[PDB]
């Protein structure tokens, strides 16, 4: 098959405009544990 | 802008301003008359190897003997054949192949 | 005229794309999908502000931390020298000092403050931190607190009021005052400090450099016509001197999708014929007063775990992945800690492996933030070959046999600080 | 002399072609097929004008809309408060307010005004619209009309004269005047308004923001020596404040070739042995007073449709693709509408599916713009499980059995607003 | 020092070669095969002129056209109103007004004037043309001629002196004058005029816009001690106002190699057993007074042609490709023309197909420029189903059976204006 | 800030390398293998001169030509009008006027003067040539010479003193003078003159334009107490007006490796059983007084050559490639020439093919510069079918049978001017 | 402008100004004499890999000993061989291959 990878970023005319709260987050270190430091 | 995909050979392109078609449909391959099927001399042309780029970019000029060229012209035109023949189209553009490489089954 | 141009060709190096890393102080060639082929940018007005992504304006906004109660009638705790509240100082807050939401088989949601969210995007950090303390009091309540910043300390293992006074500290009076801010210093042996939480498998993680602790100087007083409990709500923001160094893998992800696929290679379960399982007791384990998983009511019928891979850390406890069960357990308060489990029905979320010869057994723990801590501590005690009699108070009690599982139960290895 | 040139090579990114989207404010490298290798352009003079593609000069030209008659002797309609003419306001005109030419098995040709043609090339639109009204009168005729612009309304469902007067409106007197223009405003909750008609499968389509309505204030008067009918010809052009935002897939195509190949996967027909078909009656369907397609004269011999795919919308009616038939039907005027079909011979162009258990039957409709509307409305009534007795007036009547088809008849799914 | 150069790479489009069409007003990068790597050009002096390729200096040079005799004793032709010489006006001269050399099985060589050669390189043309007329006279001869330029006429079908005087014309007196130039105008409904002769298969060909004609006003007079014939040699050059627009496939090729390979798919011949062939007579064809090709002396033994492809134009005559034969024929002067073939032995070069039912026969024509014209005219008469009795005078006469061919004879389709 | 750069990409043409031909007046991009990445060049001082490759300084240096003896006692040759020395004038010297070293089976080494070496690198040449003549005399010797430059002559076939005086010439007196220079003119019908010797297979070769000849005006006189022989050593250098036009394949190669592989396809030998061979006589060839190659002592046992390819020039003689033999032969002085072979033992180096019907025989020639000339001349005489009696004096004589060869002898085709 | 299609190897091009042909037709492959069939030294040349570009662009200079070069010269010329040999053509151009890659059957 073919593989298509789309990367993206903000343009120069872009603006993140009105700051409301952050939503609650998850922690990446709680996906794959360090209980098996190499896996 | 001619985009040719699937061919590893070379493409030649000619512009025939004094030979424009009186039909609004293209002619393909073995149905093209000999007068056009082969490269003519002295015409403005461009020859491009697909190995360097598979996209050809050309600009076709206006070489007509009159004031205007007709837009939206009919293919059913016998009362004004002259208008339809030489005062309508910019002239045929021919796209051909220059090499011995075979064409893939696709 | 058709003059030849014999100007020598230049050497050039072909590359497929422009910079992937650069985000400032450079132009970026690109094919704009517009009709206008010049330098074009969307129109604006006062209706549409400018980008509000200036970091200092973001991390200056206070975020809420885990609140706690301050009971004036507690003749045991409400005394001079008592430690009310304490934690390491770093921009990301400790996970156990932040409001949480747990989901069985999914990831935990943490309510991180703005300074914590932004910091998880960068590798280094430095500067003062503003700790605002909000008290639920009225003009009757009075007390005096001593809050201290202890450089080079990560825990309260050697921490007392009479030592805390020997570091940078402040003394707050609660006399008709409900809010005050303790802007703590930045005292380090280096200029930038590595973030604590990093990436998957603790990628690039480290520890906090200092500790903040709140001690009771003059105990809380109330009266009879007034609430005896005063809640304290800690909040956190960046000081004016706060900075963030270097873009790295975000320590965080959104909570729009809290699904996660644990590695299949680490999964363990019970041997065939040793499931379904239920929580119960047996005699050779603290005279059947503690909870373990059994596969039947005949004795020495304690569920055995399948092959446990050798790459699994010895100090690691386990978390249930698939379906689970509910069970009634309890745990009495442990000496020198605020660790206790009231008698109630809890879901099974964590487990610790108890080894007896060539047989491996599993000890159940409740799906609760405190259950996570007690499970981890127990696994550590088994790791150091601690006396069987001294691990006893860290194990949930046996009350009554619980429901059985539909089928086998799957577990995944985890480990905390 | 042959000095070395150790100047560092530059990084360059190879791409096969120049911009495809840019049409203004940029140069375009290309290989000109000329003898002169400079910047060359065809010669000009006053004999040859400059390009007349300036949009404002195009959309300013008035285009004709569907005319209508205004009968002074109609003691029913020619009364105060009566709605003569109304439609949504948008640059593309509604399809049913434009002169049409239909072709069996082909696409309909619409005579769109310049403002409508240009607008179908762009995604957004805004500004005032000039509605010119031309009256076929002479100095004997007199009346007064109230034309209104109702912002935020798309239909006349709640529209009365005594409400229309409560929006922006004008009052025209037909006293020896034959032409007047009503330049309507642009009243929207946003700055650009999305076009109504878009692309295939209603790609990127939306609705109109406002409504224009013409009411009778003072009814038309004529005399005995003068025509009692006054035709009204509506025309449309862009106001001086009109603009078009963003290039998109043209909503339109030329009429040089009106051929179209409907998707083979959506085509439905009658089961084998259930065709040829003819239009007739049977008792269990409104006592055989309405038209349905039969395959024979024995009763309960009603043509059955083949498998109807589940991806077909429930509110969709059908259009005949291949060969068809002619049939004589009629429909009496329906209460509250100007909907009626005079008794005549019509070609079969549309159909609506009537379901009875595991059997599906097809109801015939005439190939006429009004037949298209009645067919759609009926399909919608079946969709909401409307009373069988209330759908009855929307079904063509049975007059006499019609000719049979050569063979099976093929149908394709369609749906309107 | 080794500073980084993070300057963004530029987008560039790779192409294999520089312009193929450009011949002026541009530079051309190339790899010069020299020792000197700069802009180098061969040395010069007065010994070596500059390029003499300026068009005006080339097409200004007179070229010779087909001469003709002007006989004072011809009491039939040498009369007032008689047309001596005429042709269409265009830069390429008509082929039949130019000196020729024919070669069996090869191409014809034409002696084109400079204005004709240059014009065949370009698509369009315009301007005045200088027609110089040179007379072989001495002071005894006298006459007056009227030469005219008829705009919008291509032939002499409606041309008379009394009409020619109603267009731009000149009147020349031959009284002790031997040379004069008639610079004809350019009268067209457009600015550029397409060339007449183009490429293979009449590619891009067209017609001439106007006609030039020489009439006898006052007939030529001589005396008894003086030649009664005066030769007239027409010559042609471009006027000072002459221009050439657009490079196209040359209408011409050199005569260094006059070989040509006619398309094998168009070739026709006689059926097997119906060759060798000879020229003879038979009764059912104008009572055996005309020439046809037979395969034997028994009657109804007329050579039959093989399958003739349907793509061959109906008005087309044929030319012999391979070996051929010689035959003695004649043709008497045809009314209203100067068309006659004196009795002589001619080679067989052309043929016209005579159809009789399912059988196709071939009529022989001499390899001569006039034979080419008569063959073409005959083929056209058969095309319009002209009366068999009216085509009779255009067919070569039968004198005597000629030699037979070595084998079959091959023919190729051709067609003229 | 990250502004877009929509600047249109440029068309560029990729090529793998920079110029291969350019050696001056241009830069050359390259990857310098240095630590310093700038324009770097090796250091210099007076210890290290500048490049001494200026052509004029090279070709100005005199080179030695083949010396010759001038015998005062030769009452035959030392007379007025006698031609002492002569050759064509061109920068490369004739091969037979240059000191040589021959090697069996290898290439000849020529001691070319600087003007000859440099000229072999270029295609064209022009200018005056300085011919310095050095005489081995003392104050007793006296003579007068006339040296002439004959334009447009390549040989002495029509050359006499009484004709030479009718061209540019000088008259030298040997009266107590030992050196003088004759700077000859450049008289040509064109500006550059093509080099004489070119490349393999005489690639791009041509002839010399003029001739230089030395005649005896007043014969050499000596006395009895003084050497009667005066050696003359000719030398050559470029005049101040000498120039060299165009780089071409060097006419020369170094003598470090004089090996050469002659084409295998041209090699010829004796038929099987007709070798080994020896030099001898037989009666049917000038009564057995001349040398031929035999394969035995029975008569009519003359070695036959194998198949001789038809692409071999008729005027070509042959050279031995592999092993060879020595043989004793002689040749008496031929009338009108200085051609003679003294009686001695010589190696076999050359051969000429003598044809007798379907049989081909080989005639032996000595490996000597004069033997090369006589062999060539003989092959030419056989080419023009010269009388058998007139070729006789050009064939080596038979003295005695020589040794036989080890095996067959291989020959390769060659040809001289 | 030399356009080579079908070959993946390298092409070499030389100009021999002092060796122009006396015939108006080219010589192909194994019929080319050794003196020309192989790369000669010191001649102006250009070597191009087909992998980078399949079109070669060169300009051939005028290197003739005389005033003019003859146009339209005859191949049947024995009375003026010298004119035909060195005062007619710019010199042969040789196009060769430099590599071991086999030529496709086409």
């Amino acid at each position: 098959g073919i593989e298509i990878s789309v990367y993206y970023s903000i343009a120069d005319d872009f603006s993140f405009n009105i700051f409301c709260g952050f939503p609650p987050m998850v922690y990446c270190d709680e996906t794959y544990s360090a209980a098996t430091p190499d896996l | 802008r001619i985009v040719v995909e699937g061919l590893n050979s070379c493409v030649w392109v000619q512009h025939h301003p004094d030979r424009p078609s009186i039909f609004s449909r293209p002619i393909i391959g073995r149905y093209i008359a000999a007068k056009d099927a082969y490269r003519n001399h002295a015409y403005a042309a461009y020859v491009q190897n697909m190995s360097v780029n598979r996209t050809i970019e050309v600009e076709v000029p206006f070489y007509q003997p009159g004031l205007y060229g007709m837009l939206n012209a009919s293919d059913n035109n016998t009362a004004n054949s002259f208008d339809r023949l030489r005062f309508t189209g910019l002239g045929d553009l021919l796209i051909g192949i220059e090499g011995e490489q075979p064409i893939p089954k696709e | 005229d058709n003059p030849p141009d014999p100007t020598p060709a230049k050497f050039f190096v072909p590359i497929p794309s422009h910079s992937w890393a650069h985000g400032t102080n450079t132009s970026e060639p690109t094919n704009t999908l517009r009709l206008d082929g010049g330098v074009v940018g969307v129109g604006r007005s006062d209706d549409i502000g400018t980008s509000d992504t200036a970091i200092s304006g973001i991390i200056g906004v206070y975020g809420l931390l885990k609140p706690f109660d301050w009971n004036a009638n507690d003749t045991g705790r409400n005394v001079g020298g008592h430690l009310l509240w304490s934690m390491p100082v770093h921009p990301q807050v400790d996970k156990d000092q932040v409001i949480q939401v747990m989901t069985q088989s999914k990831l935990t949601q943490y309510y991180l403050p703005p300074i914590s969210v932004v910091s998880s995007l960068y590798a280094y950090t430095r500067g003062s931190i503003k700790y605002k303390f909000l008290f639920g009091n009225n003009p009757r309540h009075n007390a005096r607190l001593l809050v201290a910043y202890i450089p080079g300390i990560s825990s309260d293992n050697r921490l007392t009021l009479e030592r805390a006074r020997n570091s940078a500290h402040v003394v707050f009076s609660l006399n008709e005052v409900s809010e005050f801010v303790f802007t703590v210093p930045y005292i380090t042996d280096t200029m930038w400090w590595p973030r604590k939480y990093g990436g998957p498998q603790a990628a690039g993680e480290f520890v906090a450099p200092s500790y903040i602790c709140m001690f009771i100087l003059n105990p809380l007083v109330a009266m009879e016509s007034v609430p005896s409990i005063v809640t304290i709500v800690p909040m956190i923001a960046a000081g004016d001197d706060f900075e963030v160094a270097v873009p790295a893998q975000p320590a965080v992800g959104l909570s729009r999708n809290i699904d996660v696929i644990y590695p299949k290679d680490s999964i363990i379960s019970f041997k065939s014929g040793y499931f379904p399982v239920y929580v119960g007791s047996w005699h050779s384990f603290f005279d059947s007063t503690k909870a373990i998983l059994r596969y039947g009511a005949v004795s020495d019928h304690i569920a055995q775990l399948g092959n446990i891979p050798a790459n699994v850390n010895r100090k690691a406890f386990w978390i249930v992945v698939g379906d689970t069960i509910k069970f009634k357990t309890k745990l009495d308060k442990i000496n020198g800690t605020e660790w206790f489990i009231p008698e109630g029905e809890y879901t099974l979320g964590y487990g610790v492996v108890w080894r007896d010869g060539a047989y491996a057994y599993m000890v159940p723990y409740p799906l609760t933030p405190l259950g996570e801590k007690i499970a981890q501590y127990t696994a550590s005690l088994l790791a150091s070959n601690t006396a069987i009699s001294q691990i006893r108070p860290y194990i949930p009690d046996y009350i009554v046999d619980s429901a059985a599982s539909k089928d086998n139960i799957l577990w995944s290895p985890i480990e905390d600080r």
